[PDB]
């Protein structure tokens, strides 16, 4: 009492295959990424515009010892 | 039945045109592509380790 084996698809068959292109946006908007540059932009010109006057009073301070030295 | 694989026309509004501006200026899609191949980095590895491992065979 043996009956036909072979391979087949299970009852009802397989379940769905996808097949479709799925590339996602996932990004930020043009204006949110040009405002993000232009601020880090600010924040970097500020800091040297600080650091590059002070630096500038520490030059003075090191010229004025030499004129001190000098004669 | 057929379909076309390049045949859309892009969105001429302000917001999509700074996008686009954007994606030129800022590599969106070249960092997207760096983003891929992280991923693969940081996946397993496939390589198995011949010749104490060997591969899939049938009668
Ligand atoms: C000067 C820097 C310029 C940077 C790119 C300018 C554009 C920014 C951008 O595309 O932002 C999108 C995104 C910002 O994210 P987002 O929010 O715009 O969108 C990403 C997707 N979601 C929404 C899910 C978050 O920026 C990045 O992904 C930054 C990583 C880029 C890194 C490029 C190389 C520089 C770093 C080198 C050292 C890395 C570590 C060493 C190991 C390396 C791996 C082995
Ligand atoms: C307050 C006022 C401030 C005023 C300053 C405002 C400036 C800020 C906004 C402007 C910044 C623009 C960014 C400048 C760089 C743009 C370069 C560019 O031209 O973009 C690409 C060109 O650049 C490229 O294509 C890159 C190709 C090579 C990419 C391979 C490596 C890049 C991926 C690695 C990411 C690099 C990350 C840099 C990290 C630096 C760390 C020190 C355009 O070329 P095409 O798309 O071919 O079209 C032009 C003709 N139709």
């Amino acid at each position: 009492a043996s009956k036909v084996k072979q391979d087949m698809p299970p009852p009802g068959g397989y379940g769905p295959i996808d097949y479709k292109r799925n590339l996602p946006r996932r990004g930020l908007s043009g204006y949110s990424m040009f405002a993000v540059g232009i601020g880090t932009l600010l924040f970097g010109y500020w800091s040297m515009m600080k650091w590059n006057r002070e630096r500038r009073r520490l030059q003075i301070e090191d010229f004025e010892a030499r004129i001190a030295l000098m004669p | 039945t057929y379909k076309f694989v390049n045949m859309r026309e892009p969105s001429m509004d302000m917001k999509s045109v700074t996008d686009r501006a954007a994606q030129t200026l800022l590599w969106t899609e070249l960092v997207r592509g760096l983003g891929m191949t992280l991923s693969y980095l940081f996946r397993e590895p496939a390589t198995i380790n011949y010749p104490f491992e060997k591969g899939p065979l049938s009668p």
